[PDB]
């Protein structure tokens, strides 16, 4: 088992904390959803290769530009998150998060992840966003942003139902293993 | 951590830690507030434990087993005793507030109604000055500590054997040297998230809503000051590189 490091970046509303919690427990908490995530080392076997994947969150560091880059040294794969129920989180990807990650993590693969895909067809979400002349992020809008920022790939998931969660972390492991 | 505290904080939440017959006696809003306060104390107990792995397992193990050059152990673990003093004192106050609240005849049933004042005290006056001074120093030495570790693990045989030996047990899986340093750096930015969610469920007593509002503002002032006082130290960087920053 080789050791690899994963860091998740994105706006506070992007759902990065919940994503790391659901993956680490293989369960969406039934009694209490934690506010914070410390770290975790997940045992993952992808395409016959065993890896120890250390997981880190950047939640709480968004307003502190000198503390935040301390999470980046020796990162092997970046998950760059936005929420499908929030087109504003997607807008902050190309000129805020992308230039930062490329500067502190040169040549590290970036996977753009659309979180909360369960809210794309949620009526409350659609009614709320319509009040600000908006709609849930469309899959092609996600793919186009991923293409534009030079992401390794584009994926979607729902921490709530677990759909797509295993796939994102197995692909992140494969990306971390590449030359 | 000591067995008494680990057992008291073994459940995933306050609602699972207390007796089901005690839980039934409270309203939903109180259970939500108590679950978040329990998370703050449980993560503080884990943070102090991370600092004890750094001081007792790593630092002291290197001094008592290895022949490192003078100033190497300090470079690997900057401010670890000061950090341990700050957080063990804070943890003691949090655990004493829980202990005082216990029902007679119980070692698990309690409700903490007055957390705000404890947080204002921790994040103001001399203790806030010492937290600001210690984290500004630690976080500015973060990159240098990681680089020094990588060099020693790659070139020193006895150091590599020591690391592999003490990090082999499963309970140290998330707590290698570099992982401990990042766990400590990230601790301070977890406080506003926890305090804001405790505040969201503390409107029932106006004095408590006000105290937590004051505490959240103090924590944010501390973080802004620490963030502004950071400049990464680099071994071998010349004065010209520094004054041309
Ligand atoms: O060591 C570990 C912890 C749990 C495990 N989680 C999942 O596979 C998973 C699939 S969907 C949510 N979690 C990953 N490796």
């Amino acid at each position: 088992a080789i050791r690899k490091k994963l860091v998740i970046v994105g706006d506070g509303a992007c759902g990065k904390t919940c994503l790391l919690i659901v993956f680490s427990k293989d369960q969406f908490p039934e009694v209490y959803v934690p506010t914070v995530f410390e770290n975790y080392v997940a045992d993952i076997e992808v395409d016959g290769k065993q890896v120890e994947l250390a997981l880190w969150d950047t939640a709480g560091q968004e307003d502190y530009d000198r503390l935040r880059p301390l999470s980046y040294p020796d990162t092997d794969v970046i998950l760059m998150c936005f929420s499908i129920d929030s087109p504003d989180s997607l807008e902050n990807i190309p000129e805020k998060w992308t230039p930062e990650v490329k500067h502190f993590c040169p040549n590290v693969p970036i996977i753009l992840v659309g979180n909360k895909k369960d809210l794309r067809n949620d009526e409350h979400t659609r009614r709320e966003l319509a009040k600000m002349k908006q709609e849930p992020v469309k899959p092609e809008e996600g793919r186009d942003m991923a293409n534009r920022i030079g992401a390794f790939g584009y994926m979607e998931c729902s921490a709530k139902t677990k759909d797509g969660v295993r796939e994102v972390f197995e692909m992140a492991t494969r990306a971390a293993l590449q030359a | 951590s000591m067995e008494m505290d680990e057992k008291d904080f073994a459940a995933d939440s306050w609602s699972l830690a207390v007796d089901s017959s005690f839980l039934q006696q409270h309203k939903k809003e109180v259970m939500k507030q108590q679950d978040v306060i329990y998370e703050l104390i449980q993560t503080e107990l884990h943070h102090v434990r991370t600092l004890k792995i750094m001081t007792r397992l790593f630092r002291t193990g290197m001094l008592e087993e290895l022949h490192l050059e003078p100033g190497v152990v300090q470079g690997l673990f900057p401010c670890v005793d000061e950090l341990s003093d700050i957080h063990t004192r804070f943890l003691s106050q949090l655990l004493e507030r829980r202990r005082q609240a216990l029902c007679p005849g119980s070692t698990r049933n309690f409700v903490i109604h007055r957390l705000g004042d404890l947080l204002i005290s921790q994040f103001s006056g001399p203790s806030a000055e010492q937290m600001c001074k210690t984290y500004s120093e630690f976080c500015s030495r973060h990159s240098k500590a990681l680089k020094l570790y990588k060099e020693l693990y790659a070139r020193d045989k006895r150091f590599q054997q020591f690391i592999r030996k003490v990090t082999r047990p499963a309970v140290l899986k998330r707590h290698g040297v570099q992982e401990c340093i990042l766990l400590v750096t990230q601790r301070i930015t977890k406080y506003p998230l926890l305090i804001s969610r405790i505040l969201q469920h503390s409107h029932g007593i106006e004095e408590e809503r006000q105290d937590l509002t004051t505490a959240l503002g103090l924590v944010k002032e501390l973080l802004s000051n620490v963030d502004e006082g950071i400049y990464q130290l680099e071994k071998g960087a010349r004065l010209q590189e520094i004054y041309n920053r």
